Formats: structure tokens, C-alpha cells, sequence
């Protein structure tokens, strides 16, 4: 009768007959209501002053059947446990040390419907996979393209925004992985829109030179539980071997390699012949535009260059590494695209370029991840491919040089895995050796 | 079918000035055209042509690269599956070895009985190979670029006026065959039709027509377009693109001529056939209301009346409205037939019948026999020579009707008017003005020529008195 207040989801927000700590009337809603993130401390209220209300906030999805494969560590399991006391708040490691099984753990603990909300599309593979290994269950996704929701959902910072209204009352826990980007002023409404109580942060960054990161209590929790680097210092990977191989350029090769390069040393110091600095090369191009010699100039530095960054000879080291190390999956990256071609068609192995059929590259990256084929080669140029399978050795050939950015994320894509990982970067002695090598960039 | 992102372009106040390729870009033509060379891969015709994009435009480069490509003749397709040429062939994982790799090649090249490694990649652009080089001049590349280009800009185009003098009679119909949406006008002879950006879903297939048509119009010895682009985001804005009688556009398409349509010459013989009660002519004279051209496909007769026909290429919803409302200054009822597309219930008009691969004369008479069972209103030809003057009375007496039946459908005679209730040959009334009764009154000398006051009220007559008969002041004047 009068003895039932009204407690309801509605797009973002909560809605109830009567006040509650938090709560503001809206003659726009006809209600007392506030963002959605609110409902866990306003039922807690309710109940503790004992009063009977009519609840229709979470409409859950069906927690799926899974087995727990997963055997944490002493620090691990010490991390479960610190964030269970309160079932709320920032989890800290560092790359490596298991924030997934940790936070996979706590899914397996929970049995309520997950979302788990990741900032870039590197990470949704990683997530992907390990759900599949370490839970049995082949999670729901929103983003990289793929529009499924399931129980279990990895999800963009950006798709979460985008769908927030729509999702922010069907999953209980919330995980949000690399979680120090929430407090920016976009995802900060983003976290206030979903309803679920139980809420997970992981990051290995969690300060923030904006000094944002006093939002955490408000949107996921305080740090409930943080080991530096330096306070544990084992069972866990540290590190990628980087090894860094040069190899000298065919006798064919060196042969024209001069030649042209020579042919350049005498026109190019004839007229003007400024080098490393950039407003001398578009000299050198706009000389090209009218000289019938000039344009032929700049080819030549174009094929030496070429005959540099694809030389045979970084094929042939190519042979001599994958025979010596043949303990387990072996991935190629190539910046060029037809030089990944090269490698497949000697090697007899697949290759992935970024104009391949969505379904060829489900096969060879599927056959890859269960163990088919052995080794792969890659080329990630013009469509950004994401480091999607995770081995244990990676070549990367770029001679001409290697985004950080990039290179950075093979790392961290290699670094989460249990066991230590090898970056061989094969780069060929000659004109990329000289001028690549100029600067450290370190 | 050149893209817009290698469309280059420039605007300065209201028009659209094309960066058409000149003679200064033959240099350019020049090296391009020499790299495609028998047996090349052109995927590394791309890695050659890398210093050439730094050198000059490299939106030029890039759409000469794509035209020479499309010229050129290469190995067809693997007689297996290039996917599952690599299934197989990869099994074996890294094989390192030259003599293993000749094991293994030969090994699934029995399994299979082809040339693995000639067909592995075929399926892949960049791992092609040209068999005929292209035998364009570079001089003939630059033409065709300028056309490319052009159809390219027109892609985009609100709507398209082709201001047309001489040759009149052959883009219409070939429009018509093209399937166009367009409006035709009288002040200075023009033709505006739609521009592909009115379309929504068969749009590349609409401009790709269009394109056809344009081919035509500029093969000619005099020519001028003006186009309409919309352009802008936040800002939107129309733009002119002012092209006449221009020199630089050679096609190297061949629109094959198919000179006929499928749907067009099956209207005209289905009707003649299925539909005898009328008489149809071909190609109706152009009618003209309001300074503009309304051409009709044909019309037809069922007698007396007359009813213009047009069958529609590509319809949209706001097309058909826009043409009927034109069309409703017409003084004539109208049929429209319409191909089934995209554009869904359009047919629900009173002239829409749509059509759906080909004329179906049965769905045409169930309106076309409606339009006259709506008309049946009694209206019976009469002929009337007067003996001294024909009454409408008279012309009920001799017909042993009633009267009234004569009066609702009273008839114009070229040799009389009709003054009312009488008529009068118009050489009789032309010598009684002659006669020239200034006034009069008490109507006794209306008794002497017997016809009605209605031929004395037309020329000069007034009257003070609605009785006619013993009635005071009765009297007509002049004044
Ligand atoms: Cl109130
Ligand atoms: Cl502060
Ligand atoms: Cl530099």
C-alpha cells in the first residue's frame, strides 16, 4: 500500500518517491533522483533506516556457466582478498604481475554479470583471449567492429560513453582495466552512468599529473591494495630481451648499392649538397620538379634506401633465428607489406597483410592461437593491425625505424604473458644502419 | 569511379574550377606510362612511383597510376582458390631449407595440379602482373584524366543544366533510355537533370548513366553543362561548375551502343496489341506551358479524348510529386509508369502504374477504362445548320430528347455563336450589325425578325424591366 517507496533505473539515473543522501528532486523527472552510480549507497540507506521499498533497478544478464582455471600467486590471492573486504576500489600492479587473472578471479568469485570496459583495441584482444582461457567462456564484445552482448562483455571507454544509458543497469560488476583514464572529463559521466555496485579498478599508473585521480572514491573506489615494482620483485616476468642483429648487404646488392650512391655523391655536391637537414630535402624536391637530372637524383637515394630496407640478406637472418629458436610461436612484423610476401612464399608460412579477408585472418590467427601453424608473418603498415596473438618471440624488421609507440606496445602486448619474452629487431647495416643508428632515441 | 579522395579541385567565388591536367604534367604522363611495362607486379609498380609522390601532386600521380591499371591486361585467375592454395600449402609451417621448400612445392603441386607459386597471391592486387602493357599515349592519359575528373566532380552534383540547341532530339530520348530524372525548360532551350545527390541507395549506378550521358554530349562540335554542387559540412553552399565546348576529355569507355530498351520498345508494341479501343501516337508533339518543355512518352485516344503517357526511369518520391504539380497545368490527364527500385508504395496515384520489368498492358487498361466509365456523363454529338437561327429547344425537338439534356451539354459550332438560348451563323449576325437600330421599345418590332432579345442584348442592349410582355418601359439603348 503506502508503505512501498519506488526505487527504478532509468537511463543513467535513479529514481525514488522518497529523499536519500545523494538524491535531488527533478520537477523534469517527478522524482527525487541523481546518476545512476548512486544506487549502491541510497539501498544501503533505505535498508538501514528499515524501510520497505519496491526495487526495480539491475535487470541483470545471466551470469554464465565457466570454470575457474586459475591459480593465483601469494600476492595475487592477497590482491582478491584486499578488494573483496569492500567489493569496491583500485587494484595497483605492475605490467605483468596478473592484473587480468586477478580481476578474472574476482569474476569467477562474484558470479554476476561483468563488464569490462578497456581504453584501446589492443587491450580487447588480450581481454578476449584470456577470458577464453582462464574462464571458459568466449565473452561478449561491444567495439573493434563487433557489436555481441553476452554475460561477459569487453567493452571501449569510448562504447561504454557512447551505450552507457543502454548498459548502465544490466551488469553488476564493473572492471575497468587502465583505469586512470577515468577521471578525464568525458568518461568522468561515463562512470557515473552505470549502476553497478561492485566495481573494479586495475592500473599500474593510478597517479595523474592532472591531479584528477581524487575522483576514484566517487567513480570506482580508493586503492585498496598497491606493491611497487621494487616491494615484490618476482614470480613475474621484468622484462622483454630486446637484441638488436645487423647483417651486411648482398654482394649483388653492395654492388649497385654504391654505384647509384655514388651517383648521387657526384651530382648532389655539385649543386648544393646539404644533407640531414630537412629544408635541404625539399630542395633537393623542388630542384626535381623541372631538373630531368635531379628527379633521377632523388631516385636513386629512393633505391638505395630500398635496396637497404629490403635487403635479402635480413631475409637470410631471418632463417638462421627461427632454426635456433624453435621452442614456440614465432610472429614476423614487417612495415612493408609486399616484403611480407617475401617471407611467406620462402618460408611457406601465412602471412596477414591489412587488405586480407576477415574471415582468411580469423583462420590463421585462430590456427595460430590453438597451435596449427607455428610461425607467422605480418604487416600492420597502413591499417594499424593491433598486436592481436600473444607468443613468446616477435621479429621486427623496419630498417628505416620503428614507431616507439609501436615498438612500446609489443611489449606491454609480450610483457603480460607468465613467461619471458625475446625482441629480436633486425635492422641491415647500411644506409639504415648509418642513419638510423645517428640517434639513440632511448 | 575515380575516387574522391584523388579528386583535385578549386573554388573562387561561385564556381568550381577543375584542376585539370595541361601539357605542363606530360613529364609526369611520361614516366608513369613507362613503368608499366610487361611482366611487373604492380604492387611494386606503388613501391617505384613512391619518389614521384613527393615530387609533384601526389593526387595526380595517383589517378594516372589507377587509370593505366585499368587498362592493362593481367594473368587471370588461379584455376584453385587462392585461399585454399595457402591452406594447403602452409601446412608444413616454416620450412627452412631450399631442397625441403622443393619437396614441399612439389608436393602439393601434384596434390593439386597447378603452378602453386605462379597463382598463390593472385587473388591479391599487389601481387599481380602485367601480361599486355597499356597502349595509351601519354598524350591520350591526360584526356582521359580530364574526363575522369570531370564525371568525378559531376558525381556530386545537385543537378546537371545541358544547354542544347541542335541536338535536341538525341540526349532526350537517350536519357530517356538512360533512365534520367530531369526537368526540360524553353528560355534558353535547357535540360536540368538530377544530379546523382537526389538519389540515395542506386546512387553509383544512377551517376554511372549520368556519366553515360555526359560521353555524348561532350563528343559534339558545340556544347555547354552547368552543374550545381553542394559542398560543405557546417557551412553548407552551392557552387557552379561552367564547362562549355571544352578540348581535354577523351573516354576510353565503350558504352557498347545497345541503341534499345527492354521496357520502352515492349510499351509501344504491348499497348497496340491489348488496348485496340485507342489510336496512340508515337511521339507526341512537345508541349510547352510556362516557358518549359513537358515531353510525354506518347499519347493515347480513345476518341475525343487524349491522355499524354510517360514512363519514369529512376524515381524518387520528391520527383513524381514536383512533376505532377508541373504537370498539373497540363489540361489533360496523365499516366506514369514506374520501374520498382528502392522507392517503395509510389505507385498509390491516380497516374502512377509501376511497372516491374516490363510493360504489363493489362494493369494500364484497368485505369485506362476507369478514366472513362468515370466519365459517364450523357454528352451526344450534335450538328445544328440553321434555317434563319438554331434553337437549343429546336435542337431537343429534332432529337425527340428533353430539353435539358441538350442544355448541360451544349456545343460550340465554328460557324455560329451562341448567344444564349439561340444560336446565330456568324455572317448572319456580321450584316445585322449593319442594320443598326439605334432604340427601341415595347418589343412589337421584335415580333418582325422573331429571334430572341438575347442577339439584340449582346451588341448594344439594356433594359429597366424584367417583364417582357405588357410591360411598362421596356426600352434598349444606346449611350
Ligand atoms: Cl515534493
Ligand atoms: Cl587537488
Ligand atoms: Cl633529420
Amino acid at each position: 500500500g503506502s508503505h512501498m517507496v519506488y526505487l527504478r533505473y532509468f537511463k543513467g539515473l535513479i529514481l525514488s518517491d522518497a529523499y536519500a543522501p545523494g538524491l535531488k528532486w527533478s520537477d523534469e523527472l517527478k522524482a527525487y533522483s541523481a546518476l545512476a552510480f548512486k544506487y549502491r549507497d541510497v539501498r544501503k540507506y533505505f535498508l538501514e533506516k528499515e524501510i520497505e521499498v519496491e526495487e526495480n533497478v539491475i535487470d541483470s544478464l545471466p551470469f554464465p556457466l565457466i570454470k575457474d582455471k586459475i591459480e593465483l600467486r601469494d600476492y595475487q590471492a592477497e590482491a582478491v582478498k584486499a578488494w573483496l573486504k569492500e567489493k569496491r576500489g583500485i587494484i595497483v600492479l605492475p605490467t605483468g604481475a596478473g592484473k587480468t587473472q586477478v580481476a578474472l578471479k574476482i569474476v569467477s568469485i562474484m558470479k554476476v554479470a561483468t563488464l569490462i570496459v578497456v581504453p584501446t583495441i589492443d587491450l580487447i584482444t588480450q581481454w578476449k583471449e584470456r577470458i577464453n582461457k582462464y574462464l571458459d567462456f568466449d565473452p561478449g564484445i561491444i567495439g573493434g567492429g563487433e557489436d555481441s552482448l553476452k554475460g561477459i562483455t569487453v567493452i571501449t571507454y569510448d562504447s561504454a560513453y557512447t551505450r552507457a544509458e543502454e548498459l548502465g543497469n544490466k551488469f553488476p560488476l564493473l572492471i575497468f582495466d587502465e583505469v586512470h583514464h577515468l577521471p578525464s572529463e568525458g568518461y568522468s559521466i561515463m562512470a557515473q552512468l552505470f549502476a553497478s555496485p561492485y566495481r573494479l579498478g586495475l592500473t599500474a599508473t593510478p597517479e595523474r599529473d592532472d591531479g584528477k585521480h581524487e575522483l576514484y572514491p566517487i567513480l570506482v573506489g580508493p586503492i585498496v591494495y598497491r606493491k611497487s615494482v621494487e616491494e615484490l620483485a618476482g614470480k613475474y616476468i621484468a622484462k622483454y630481451k630486446i637484441k638488436k642483429l645487423y647483417v651486411s648487404l648482398t654482394n649483388e646488392e653492395k654492388k649497385r648499392y654504391d654505384g647509384l650512391r655514388k651517383k648521387l655523391k657526384d651530382f648532389l655536391s655539385s649543386r648544393g649538397l646539404k644533407l640531414q637537414n630537412l629544408d635541404d630535402f625539399h630542395r633537393l624536391v623542388k630542384l626535381a620538379a623541372k631538373d630531368k637530372e635531379a628527379r633521377e637524383a632523388l631516385l636513386a637515394w629512393h633505391e638505395s634506401l630500398n635496396i637497404a630496407v629490403n635487403s635479402q640478406s635480413k631475409i637470410e637472418k631471418l632463417r638462421e633465428i627461427l632454426q635456433e629458436y624453435k621452442n614456440e610461436k614465432i610472429i614476423v612484423f614487417t612495415r612493408d607489406t609486399q616484403m611480407a610476401y617475401r617471407i611467406s612464399k620462402t618460408f611457406l608460412i601465412p602471412v596477414v597483410t591489412y587488405k586480407t579477408d576477415k574471415d582468411e585472418r580469423e583462420e590463421i590467427l585462430q590456427k595460430f592461437r590453438d597451435g596449427e601453424y607455428r610461425v607467422i608473418v605480418a604487416s600492420t603498415v597502413f591499417d594499424e593491425g593491433v598486436d592481436v596473438p600473444d607468443a613468446t618471440l616477435a621479429i621486427v624488421m623496419g630498417g628505416y625505424g620503428t614507431k616507439r609507440q609501436f615498438l612500446q606496445r609489443l611489449g606491454r602486448i609480450l610483457r603480460k604473458k607468465d613467461k619471458e619474452a625475446l625482441l629480436i629487431e633486425i635492422v641491415t647495416k647500411g644506409t639504415a644502419d648509418y642513419r638510423l643508428s645517428r640517434r639513440r632515441r632511448e | 569511379m575515380l575516387p574522391w579522395e584523388l579528386a583535385r579541385f578549386s573554388i573562387v567565388k561561385d564556381e568550381v574550377l577543375p584542376h585539370f591536367a595541361t601539357n605542363e604534367d606530360l613529364d609526369l604522363a611520361n614516366e608513369i606510362i613507362s613503368l608499366f611495362k610487361a611482366g611487373k607486379k604492380l604492387g611494386e609498380i606503388d613501391e617505384e612511383i613512391e619518389y614521384l609522390e613527393k615530387i609533384y601532386d601526389h593526387k595526380l600521380v595517383r589517378a594516372f597510376v589507377k587509370l593505366l591499371t585499368r587498362l592493362c591486361e593481367f594473368e587471370l585467375d588461379s584455376p584453385i582458390p587462392p585461399i585454399q592454395i595457402r591452406r594447403e600449402l602452409f601446412k608444413y609451417g616454416p620450412v627452412l631449407d631450399e631442397k625441403e621448400r622443393e619437396d614441399i612445392i612439389q608436393k602439393v603441386s601434384k596434390k593439386l595440379g597447378a603452378d602453386i607459386m605462379r597463382f598463390v597471391f593472385s587473388d591479391l592486387d599487389e601481387e599481380k602482373k602485367i601480361i599486355k602493357a597499356p597502349t595509351i599515349s601519354a598524350e591520350d592519359l591526360i584526356r582521359w584524366y580530364n574526363l575522369s575528373l570531370l564525371q568525378t566532380l559531376l558525381f556530386k552534383a545537385y543537378k546537371l543544366t545541358v544547354y542544347v540547341s541542335s541536338n535536341w532530339k538525341e540526349i532526350i530520348r537517350r536519357a530517356k533510355w538512360l533512365g534520367l530524372m530531369y526537368f526540360a525548360y524553353d528560355k534558353p532551350l535547357r535540360f536540368e537533370f538530377l544530379g546523382p545527390a537526389t538519389l540515395v541507395k542506386l546512387t553509383e549506378k544512377y551517376g554511372r548513366n549520368l556519366a553515360v550521358l555526359l560521353q555524348f554530349i561532350i563528343s559534339s562540335q558545340n556544347w555547354k553543362i552547368e552543374a550545381e554542387l553542394v559542398l560543405g559540412k557546417k557551412f553548407k553552399r552551392v557552387y557552379k561548375l561552367k564547362l562549355a565546348n571544352f578540348k581535354e576529355l577523351k573516354e576510353l569507355v565503350i558504352d557498347e551502343k545497345r541503341f534499345d530498351s527492354s521496357v520502352e520498345e515492349k510499351f509501344y508494341k504491348d499497348f497496340t496489341n491489348v488496348i485496340k479501343g485507342w489510336k496512340i501516337i508515337r511521339e507526341p508533339e512537345p508541349l510547352v506551358v510556362d516557358n518549359r518543355v513537358f515531353i510525354p512518352d506518347f499519347l493515347v485516344e480513345k476518341g475525343n479524348l487524349k491522355v499524354y503517357v510517360e514512363i519514369v526511369g529512376f524515381w524518387t518520391k520528391e520527383y513524381i510529386k514536383e512533376k505532377l504539380d508541373k504537370l498539373k497545368k497540363v489540361k489533360y490527364p496523365i499516366l506514369i509508369l514506374l520501374n520498382e527500385e528502392l522507392g517503395k508504395e509510389k505507385f498509390n496515384g491516380m497516374n502512377v502504374i509501376t511497372y516491374k520489368r516490363k510493360i504489363d498492358i493489362s494493369l494500364v487498361y484497368k485505369w485506362l477504362r476507369e478514366l472513362e466509365n468515370k466519365y459517364l456523363n450523357e454528352v451526344k454529338v450534335d450538328y445544328t445548320i440553321s434555317g434563319d437561327i438554331i434553337s437549343l429547344n429546336e435542337i431537343a425537338s429534332k432529337l425527340s430528347l428533353p430539353v435539358e439534356v441538350i442544355r448541360k451539354n451544349i456545343k460550340i459550332f465554328p460557324g455560329y455563336i451562341f448567344l444564349k438560348n439561340y444560336y446565330v451563323s456568324e455572317k448572319f449576325l456580321e450584316k445585322l450589325r449593319n442594320e443598326n437600330f439605334d432604340n427601341k421599345s415595347l418589343k412589337e418590332l421584335v415580333s418582325a425578325y422573331g429571334d430572341y432579345i438575347v442577339e439584340v442584348l449582346e451588341f448594344l442592349g439594356y433594359k429597366l424591366k424584367w417583364q417582357g410582355i405588357s410591360d411598362a418601359i421596356v426600352i434598349k439603348d444606346k449611350k
